RNA sequence: UUUUCUACAUAAGAAUAUCCACCACACGAAAGUUUUUAUGAAACUAAAAACCAAAGGAGGAUUUAGCAGUAAAUCAAGAA
């Protein structure tokens, strides 16, 4: 009965609305491959970035070092920025324009 | 008086291929399952090889309703192309014209 | 069009010619076929300056050695000439003495091997003798003075009857791995790891040019005897290679292009880096320099067009008033492999 | 042939249009032809106005093709001008001056140069009489030996060649050949005039 | 060889009947033999892998079909 197909959609309905809002043990075991999203956080190219400003700060005889002093400059959230509008929004031409301007701030060639 | 003897059989094919329906469709449930053990499978297989062999689903012919003919049977409307092109002809089948294009 | 040496900003769109000992020995390994062709017709060896080619050549006379290896990428359309672009580069660092190794197609090592070879040596690697001793063998005409100069820092163990010991010029460890093929591959990744440990030093400063980069980290068509398809990891010669960009070490410049017309399982029309390399790709490659790679504008094209008059290789009656430029312009889109395509059987 | 009778053939030259105003007899004609409703077909997607076609390389090319393959014959015909003016190249720049004046570098020419000295004269028909087939010798018409020319080579490059060997450099070998007589094309084009020599007094059997 | 493979859709890379002892391969197995799987109460059917790679090197007398989006070549769909 149609009746019956109207119940159980609305049913479906309610039920995954309500198992929307459960957060369980398996969601914090979230692969990072899992994500529709590219976060910055916990990133390879963050890793890239602290090695080749570490590297820049070990060549330029610099013995500033930090995490925080790195990663909270103009220019790593640039590439916050410019990485982050690559992944999510995709292959485009402003966005290696974000990225051949964050990058030629990064490495110092203007 | 069905119009032969063919169709005799066969109209008690579908009756039987009717009654024994549940039969095949529960111990087919179990004979096509992978999870359950083969001990089960042998013996229903035993099982429905003691149905009667009349009652099985593909010893079943269509025919046409009318004329008998086991063959040029068109599904939709269960009729001989004999038949079929008779009916259609005379303007008796409805929708059905002569195609050009 | 007039120039001299490779390095001039106002030259843009204009025929620099070399010599055919230059062309030997700046490039041993492959040239593409096209312009082979080209050279071989002509029998002089010209190329035209493109701005992609100044803009990165511009970034290779401002590098710090002391900085780590910086990655550049040249992108663009199918036969857009970004191939060449990187033979600019090659040649003008071979010109100041560089060490210049450089892979024509990385698809080669990935695509297409005949001969596949199971190593545990390196963990379950396999690795191809023929691609090893043919691009060796390219290595060896590539650059002379720098392969007795060179001082390896090791001890090696080719066989349980052969070794060789620390002391001993690149020449020599190069020539062993080109003698005996079968164990070829493991010289060329001793040659690149040495490679990157000696280049520490000011006496090496290392160009590195592979084309089709999205190989290194691209899906591989090669297979084993079990059906069973190998990852781009399970090479030798790739996980060799894969060290070569990683830009862990000073005094070098990584000269990097994405390719589609050598490409495997990746569709005709996308020229894009992120899609080529994949989330594996882009995402190993680092910060590294976009550079696009276009067609000729309308100097560019005239440009082109004059060259192909200088030498009578246009050959149509008709192609000498204003209705052949026209129509190969609107033929080709001013492509240069599409122009040089159209050019062809006219 | 979804066309009528009714409808006439395209003039797809551009240089006859532009120019119109110095001819009489010829303003006279294509107004006699719009004027009259004359319906004119669709032009041919093969044939274009571009000043860089030849109607000869587009049949020799036509009659290269297989099956359904426009592409595949194009590319072949591609290859073979190709061949032939890098060919030419590489003669030209191992000569001397006096060659170099000499020496064609155009494919193009060289083509039709190469058709032009490949068509035989005159052929041969079978005529029935008392029960015997004679071969008698017939004048013929232009087209027809330009078919003949055309077909003669694709048939002797497509059969005499090695496998090893590609269609372009063949063809272009051919084509060189002829350029200057000596490939086997015009031998079977002389073998051709000397069978049309032998028979000719069986030139009385022709009735027309 | 206007061929064969893989990518792929229409610029690529490799293979290519004889080197010779290939650890045989170039085309060409739709055929066989094994194992699966589809259906079915019942595999004799069908499909897919692996193996195997044979005759065949454009074919005698003599003949089929086609006048345009046709022939030819490539692809899918439906009827039962
Ligand atoms: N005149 C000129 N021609 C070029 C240049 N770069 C490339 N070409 C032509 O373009 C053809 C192919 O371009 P390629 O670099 O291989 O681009 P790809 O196919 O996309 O990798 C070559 O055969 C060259 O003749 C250049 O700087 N000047
Ligand atoms: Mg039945
Ligand atoms: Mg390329
Ligand atoms: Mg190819
Ligand atoms: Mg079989
Ligand atoms: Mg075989
Ligand atoms: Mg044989
Ligand atoms: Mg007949
Ligand atoms: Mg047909």
């Amino acid at each position: 009965l149609k009746r019956q197909n109207y119940d159980y959609a609305v049913y479906l309905l309610t039920v995954l609305y309500h198992e929307s809002w459960k957060t369980e043990e398996w969601e914090k075991k979230k692969t990072e491959a899992d994500m529709e999203e590219y976060i910055w956080e916990n990133s390879t190219s963050e890793k890239n970035i602290l090695e080749t400003l570490l590297q820049i700060k070990a060549a330029e005889k610099n013995l500033e070092l930090s995490k925080e002093e790195l990663l909270g400059t103009k220019e790593v959230e640039d590439y916050r920025k410019s990485v982050v509008s690559l992944k999510n929004e995709g292959d485009n031409e402003n966005t290696l324009s974000q990225y051949k301007e964050s990058v030629k701030r990064l490495l110092n060639l203007a | 008086y069905y119009v032969d003897w063919k169709m005799l059989r066969d109209v008690k094919r579908r009756k039987m291929a009717y009654e024994y329906a549940d039969e095949r469709l529960r111990i087919n449930s179990l004979r096509k399952n992978t999870i359950l053990p083969k001990d089960l499978q042998e013996v229903a297989d035993e099982e429905i090889a003691s149905l009667p062999r009349d009652s099985c689903p593909v010893r079943i012919r269509n025919r046409c309703v009318m004329t008998s003919r086991p063959r040029g049977v068109k599904r939709r409307w269960r009729l001989s192309r004999i038949v079929f092109r008779h009916l259609a002809d005379h303007g008796q089948l409805s929708g059905v014209q002569r195609a050009m294009w | 069009x007039x120039x001299x040496x490779x390095x001039x900003x106002x030259x843009x769109x204009x025929x620099x010619x070399x010599s055919l000992q230059e062309l030997k020995t700046v490039f041993p390994h492959g040239l593409p076929p096209r312009f082979a062709m080209q050279v071989k017709t002509f029998n002089e060896a010209c190329l035209m300056v493109r701005k992609p080619a100044l803009e990165l050549l511009h970034y290779l006379k401002n590098t710090n050695f002391a900085h780590p290896a910086v990655r550049y990428v040249l992108y663009g359309e199918k036969g857009t000439g970004k191939t060449l672009s990187l033979c600019h580069i090659l040649h003008f660092c071979a010109k100041q003495n560089w060490l210049i190794l450089h892979i024509p197609d990385a698809h080669i090592w990935v695509k297409n091997c005949r001969d596949l070879l199971q190593s545990n040596y390196n963990k379950q690697r396999f690795d191809q003798p023929l691609e090893a001793s043919t691009w060796l063998k390219n290595f060896k005409t590539a650059n002379e003075h720098f392969l007795s100069q060179i001082k390896v820092q090791e001890k090696y163990v080719w066989n349980k009857r052969e070794s060789t010991e620390k002391g001993r010029p690149l020449g020599e460890v190069v020539e062993q791995g080109i003698m005996r093929v079968r164990n070829a591959t493991d010289a060329v990744g001793i040659v690149l790891k040495e490679l990157k440990r000696q280049s520490s030093l000011g006496i090496f400063h290392l160009l590195v040019a592979v084309d089709g980069v999205n190989a290194l980290w691209g899906r591989t068509t090669l297979k084993r005897e079990d059906k069973s398809p190998i990852a781009p990891e399970e090479l030798a010669l790739i996980h060799n290679l894969r060290k070569m960009v990683k830009n862990d070490w000073q005094g070098g410049a990584i000269v990097l292009t994405v390719s589609q017309t050598g490409s495997l399982f990746k569709p005709r029309n996308a020229y894009l880096p992120q899609e080529l390399l994949g989330k594996e790709g882009f995402d190993a490659l680092d910060p590294f320099i976009p550079i696009l790679v276009s067609n000729y504008n309308p100097k560019e094209f005239e440009s082109c067009i004059q060259y192909y008059l200088e030498n009578n290789w246009l050959q149509h009656e008709k192609a000498h008033t204003e209705e052949g430029k026209k129509e190969l312009l609107f033929l080709s889109n001013r492509n240069p492999g599409q122009l040089e395509r159209l050019c062809a059987y006219l | 042939s979804r066309y009528g009778p009714e409808y006439k053939d395209p003039q797809i030259d551009k240089e006859y249009y532009r120019k119109p105003l110095a001819e009489q007899t010829e303003e006279e004609k294509y107004e006699r032809d719009f004027k009259k409703t004359q319906l004119i077909k669709a032009a041919p997607a093969t044939k274009t106005s571009s000043v860089f076609e030849d109607p000869v390389i587009s049949k020799f090319t036509n009659m290269m093709m297989k099956g359904g393959n426009k592409v595949l014959a194009r590319s072949l015909m591609t290859q073979t001008l190709e061949a032939v003016k890098r060919k030419q190249f590489a003669k030209y720049h191992a000569a001397s001056a006096e060659e170099q004046a000499t020496i064609e570098r155009n494919p193009y020419t060289i083509f039709h140069q190469a058709l032009k000295n490949c068509e035989p004269v005159i052929g041969l028909v079978p005529i029935l009489k008392g029960g015997h087939f004679y071969q008698v010798p017939v004048p013929l018409a232009d087209r027809r030996r330009r078919f003949l020319a055309m077909k003669w080579m694709i048939a002797e490059c497509r059969e005499k060649k090695h496998r090893r060997v590609l269609m372009p450099e063949k063809l272009s070998q051919e084509l060189l050949e002829a350029f200057h007589n000596q490939g086997p094309v015009i031998k079977r084009k002389h073998d051709m005039h000397k069978m049309a020599e032998a028979n000719r007094a069986l030139a009385h059997y022709r009735w027309w």
